[PDB]
RNA sequence: UGGGAGAGGGUGGUGGAAUUCCCGGAGUAGCGGUGAAAUGCGCAGAUACCGGGAGGAACGCCGAUGGCGAAGGCAGCCACCUGGUCCACCCGUGACGCUGAGGCGCGAAAGCGUGGGGAGCAAACCGGAUUAGAUACCCGGGUAGUCCACGCCCUAAACGAUGCGCGCUAGGUCUCUGGGUCUCCUGGGGGCCGAAGCUAACGCGUUAAGCGCGCCGCCUGGGGAGUACGGCCGCAAGGC
């Protein structure tokens, strides 16, 4: 159950998508692994790198406590 | 030991009652192979338990093996740098084994002089609750339940 | 009295302490392995947090306490432990999360963890 | 006690009483020395000195050869020394995991 | 000419987590720490929990057997300034090239000078343990320093213990980054395994330690010794 899978294509660098980006996130909201994501080693960069400024405009969480 | 476990032998019954834990607590009682001396010393006790107890000694003595039957033990185990007191629980066989001696043991402190007599006293005590041969039961559970902090480094 | 409210596990490899609060955070009672009566490494044990939370259930149920959502915070053997023993004493356990702190790379740590 | 042979020799109560000077060193780690037994002897080569001494952690066992009589005296003490300092630190290591 | 990838470098900003301290609240008999402990902390109210605040330093996930740099080294995010490098067209120059004693610049940490900063950590130091003893390892404290600016120091297991350039000698595979016509084909890196061949062996092998050419540095038994004397450098430590 890879996540590039259950979305249609999508911008690698729309800081704004909350929706779409918000998938690639764990339960935690860490960064999921290319294994979970299945973007290769050059999109899967640019997708933490939007990642990380979505986070800095708020839209993003940078942590998230586990429930149970 | 290093290979298998040892298999338990079996005891054959005895005469007077034809019960396999009468006969094993014979032997317990046996000193230097005098099994002779062991039959008429717990005997002339079953005849005492009867004498100033009007009840079965066979009734008293299983019930002082089951009161005398530590359910639970410590048992030593070194984790880390410490010798710590891990609660084990016991095999029926230890169960019984331990009972067995314990009572001997503790019927071979009492002070009256015959053996039979003192066989006879310690399971009147053991039978009915009392006796140095329950406390060595209690405190060995007690020893035991102070320790259950440990009884997961268990095996 | 409260009937709903808040139950941290601070749970380290030394010790599991427990503490019950009011649905703002502020505590109600709380209670740990030494409390129960350990010292030293029993205080780690799981029965050592085993007793600790239930003599902070016992507690704080003694006040009205009834439903305690639960907060766990470490990564301490005698953690999971305190779980059960909370939902197996009589309160409404009604969540569990795990605010653990995990830095993002901060303050050196002592030499004992590098 | 101390307790000290010379197999096919001879020697002097004060030899003897070397040796005893020169087993107190093991006393430095305070442990008990039971039965302390110093064989001395010559080989062709020059002396061999053994010693059999077992503490409440062991036994220390070892043989000091040398042309010196005394300096195989120190040789077999330098062997026992290290059997014994081992015997008493050997089970400090596993202490942690 | 037209494209790419990247923790390459510099400057100015700014984000969130955690620790410590202070403030408010709530609460009590312990907490902490270890192999087990003790010093330490705590009824003068600790730990645990909630709220408020200050401050320094480092950037979790992504993150990798990954990427970049000439080496040392470089990791939140934004923007500016800037270097190296790969690709594709095969347009321009016309052997303009390789190496490089000296020279010059760069050069982890530690250390130094002036000033700032100081949360965490921590040489020295103090105390607790451990122990036969324990100027240590473990524990509780703690000053330089660790951080910023400027200037020095110029060392290293500064390592691939493998100088640079060019050419030539099977391939299989995994990976990064491009270009095609996208199955696959080809360039540039990062590994692994292996043809020939090399090697004392271990191992190397189109990222040579193979086959060749140019140029540089260097070795010539171990210790004495990277010491002494001299000379140059350095505030000193000490460097060559
Ligand atoms: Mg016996
Ligand atoms: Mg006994
Ligand atoms: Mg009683
Ligand atoms: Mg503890
Ligand atoms: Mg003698
Ligand atoms: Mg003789
Ligand atoms: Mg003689
Ligand atoms: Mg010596
Ligand atoms: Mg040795
Ligand atoms: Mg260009
Ligand atoms: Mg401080
Ligand atoms: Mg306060
Ligand atoms: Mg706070
Ligand atoms: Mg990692
Ligand atoms: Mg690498
Ligand atoms: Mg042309
Ligand atoms: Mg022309
Ligand atoms: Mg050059
Ligand atoms: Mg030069
Ligand atoms: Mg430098
Ligand atoms: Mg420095
Ligand atoms: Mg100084
Ligand atoms: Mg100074
Ligand atoms: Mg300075
Ligand atoms: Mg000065
Ligand atoms: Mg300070
Ligand atoms: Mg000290
Ligand atoms: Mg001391
Ligand atoms: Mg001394
Ligand atoms: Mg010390
Ligand atoms: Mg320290
Ligand atoms: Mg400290
Ligand atoms: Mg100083
Ligand atoms: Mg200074
Ligand atoms: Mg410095
Ligand atoms: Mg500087
Ligand atoms: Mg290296
Ligand atoms: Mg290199
Ligand atoms: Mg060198
Ligand atoms: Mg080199
Ligand atoms: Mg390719
Ligand atoms: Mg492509
Ligand atoms: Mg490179
Ligand atoms: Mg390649
Ligand atoms: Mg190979
Ligand atoms: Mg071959
Ligand atoms: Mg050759
Ligand atoms: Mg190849
Ligand atoms: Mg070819
Ligand atoms: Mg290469
Ligand atoms: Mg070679
Ligand atoms: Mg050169
Ligand atoms: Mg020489
Ligand atoms: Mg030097
Ligand atoms: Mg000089
Ligand atoms: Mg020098
Ligand atoms: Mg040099």
């Amino acid at each position: 159950a890879k996540v590039k899978a259950t979305l249609g294509e999508f911008d690698l660098r729309d800081y704004r998508n909350v929706e779409v980006l918000k998938r690639f996130l764990s339960e935690t909201g860490k960064i999921l692994p290319r294994r979970r994501t299945g973007l290769s080693a050059k999109e899967q960069r640019i997708l933490a790198k939007t990642i990380k400024r979505a986070r800095i405009l708020g839209l993003l969480p940078f942590t998230e406590k586990l429930v149970r | 030991a290093r290979r298998r476990r040892a298999e338990v032998r079996q005891l054959q019954p005895d005469l007077v009652y034809g019960d396999v834990l009468v006969t094993a607590f014979i032997n317990k009682i046996m000193r230097d192979g005098k099994k002779n001396l062991a039959a008429r010393i717990f005997y002339d006790a079953c005849k005492i338990i009867q004498e100033k107890t009007g009840q079965e000694p066979l009734k008293v003595f299983k019930q002082a093996v089951e009161n005398v039957k530590p359910r639970m033990e410590v048992r030593s185990r070194r984790v880390g740098g410490a010798n710590y007191q891990v609660p084990m629980e016991v095999s029926p066989r230890r169960q019984q084994s331990l009972a067995l001696r314990w009572l001997v043991q503790a019927a071979n402190q009492r002070p009256e002089r015959r053996a039979a007599v003192r066989i006879a006293h310690e399971l009147m005590d053991a039978a009915e609750g009392k006796g140095g041969a329950v406390k060595k039961k209690e405190d060995v559970e007690r020893m035991a339940e102070a320790n259950r902090a440990y009884a997961h480094y268990r095996w | 009295q409260v009937a709903s409210g808040r139950a941290y596990i601070h749970a380290s490899y030394n010790n599991t302490i427990v503490t019950i609060t009011d649905p703002d955070g502020n505590p109600i009672t709380w209670s740990s392995g030494g409390v129960i009566g350990y010292k030293g490494s029993r205080k780690g044990t799981p029965y050592a947090a085993q007793l600790a939370a239930l003599d902070a259930a016992k507690k704080a149920m003694a006040y009205g306490m009834q439903s305690v959502d639960v907060i766990v915070r470490g990564t301490g053997a005698g953690r999971e432990q305190a779980i059960r023993a909370l939902q197996a004493s009589g309160l409404q356990v009604k969540s569990i999360v795990d605010d653990t702190p995990v830095p993002h790379n901060g303050c050196r740590p002592k030499k004992k963890f590098r | 006690t101390m307790n000290i042979t010379s197999k096919q020799m001879e020697i002097t109560p004060a030899i003897r009483q070397h040796v005893a000077d020169r087993l107190a060193k093991l006393e430095k780690w305070q442990t008990h020395l039971i039965n302390p037994h110093i064989i001395l002897s010559k080989e062709p080569q020059g002396f061999v000195a053994d010693a059999t001494i077992n503490t409440p952690n062991g036994v220390l066992v070892a043989s000091g050869k040398h042309e010196d009589m005394y300096t195989a005296i120190n040789e077999l003490i330098n062997k026992l020394e290290r059997q014994l300092n081992k015997l008493q630190h050997k089970g400090e290591a596993r202490r942690a995991a």
